[PDB]
């Protein structure tokens, strides 16, 4: 897992990519870690509604 | 599914590391020649013509160009580490330098074409101007390098290394292709023309005449246009072949990014070197400055 | 770990229909000073790397999926 406690306040303004990754021997809990434009990482809860929204605005 | 996967970027280090070398070699040449011409107009006020303040403006573009290259050169050793403010300085400086360069040597051609060409006509009067001429020259630099200030940042990718970029929206591709025909344009295109016309007819001029020292003074003209095409023609050529290829003009795939990335690579080297180049064939191909170095060094 | 002084978008041209099974994670890119357009790169169990279609409503049911875990 690349994640232990997810952050929040991550404006869709302020990020430059979303990557998902699925439960798997790496980790058993699915992670969301978005790329900042200042290259800063930051873990987002996947159930969050907050990363869908950002997703799904992506996708468009 | 071969048929549809991401194009990966491809490196070597091997030129890396030879880039650095390259880069500080030019940086010392670059200095010295600048700083020695520089010194040799600046030391006597003695027989200052138009050509000393063409040269001498030229010098100062020269090193300040040379200057900054020694941070291009550490960014192209590990990426843009250094911040947003510094590269928005740096690339206003280099891009500032760059088109007051390419101008002043367009001006030059100019001064030498009014000054061979019209010798017995009026029109020679009015390459008396130099100063204004000069600041104009600078004037219109700073307003061509507005773009790389407003419009750059530091990108962080996620196969690639910060770089500095420019940003200007969601369609920042096109934006840039645009931005793109004031350097070909004002950089190359414009002055290769004035050049081409100015020693044309000078050569014109000259072969006609009946001096002793024509020839030398045809070698000195021919030698000048073809290092300016050898030092700018193959980057711009490179820069049309890549705009091009984004437009779907020309077919794109992985091979030919990697092709125009290394030729790109490559011309940026070749180009850099108009700075160690411009005091040998502009400054010290001339006995005048070379009585004068040999003076100073007493 | 690579240089560029032209940032180029990461897919030449993009499928639809990588089944979910194989898939290991999903990149989604917005458009940015690198691309004009967005772009999905979906990273397969064995390694290998397959780009997306971003209007497909695959892409989309796919994303979906994997966020509900």
């Amino acid at each position: 897992c690349q994640c232990l406690q997810t952050l929040q306040g991550i404006h869709l303004k302020n990020i430059q990519s979303v990557k998902v990754k699925s439960p798997g021997p790496h980790c058993a809990q699915t992670e969301v870690i978005a790329t900042l434009k200042n290259g800063q990482k930051a873990c987002l809860n996947p159930a969050s509604p907050m990363v869908k929204k950002i997703i799904e605005k992506m996708l468009k | 599914l071969l048929d549809a996967a991401p194009c990966e970027p491809e490196s070597l280090e091997i030129n890396k590391y030879f880039v650095v070398i390259i880069y500080a070699l030019v940086f010392l040449l670059s200095l010295l020649g600048n700083s020695l011409v520089m010194l040799v107009i600046l030391y006597s006020r003695v027989g200052r013509s138009v050509t000393d303040v063409y040269l001498l403006n030229l010098a100062l573009a020269d090193l300040l160009f040379a200057l900054t290259l020694p941070i291009w050169a550490a960014s192209k050793v590990n990426g843009w580490i250094f911040g947003t403010f510094l590269c928005k300085v740096v690339s206003l400086l280099k891009e500032v330098n760059f088109y007051s360069g390419i101008l002043l040597l367009a001006c030059i051609s100019v001064d030498r074409y009014l000054a061979i060409v019209h010798a017995t006509r009026t029109l020679t009067q009015k390459r008396y101007l130099v100063k204004f001429i000069c600041l104009s020259i600078w004037g219109l630099s700073l307003l061509l390098a507005l773009p790389v200030l407003l419009f750059r940042r530091t990108v962080y990718s996620s196969n690639v290394s910060p770089a500095c970029y420019e940003d200007m929206g969601n369609n920042t591709a096109n934006w840039r292709m645009l931005l793109r025909i004031l350097p070909q344009s004002f950089g190359f295109i414009v002055p290769l023309l004035i050049m081409l016309f100015c020693y044309g007819f000078t050569l014109r001029t000259l072969f006609k005449a009946h001096m002793g020292q024509k020839h030398r003074a045809m070698r000195v003209i021919f030698a000048v246009v073809l290092i300016f095409l050898l030092c700018w023609l193959p980057y711009n050529l490179v820069l049309l072949a890549d705009t091009l290829m984004r437009t779907q003009v020309i077919q794109e795939t992985c091979e030919r990014r990697n092709h125009i990335d290394r030729a790109l690579d490559a011309t940026e080297i070749l180009g850099i070197l108009h700075s160690c180049l411009n005091p040998l064939i502009y400054a010290f191909i001339g006995q005048k400055f070379r009585h004068g170095l040999l003076k100073i060094l007493a």
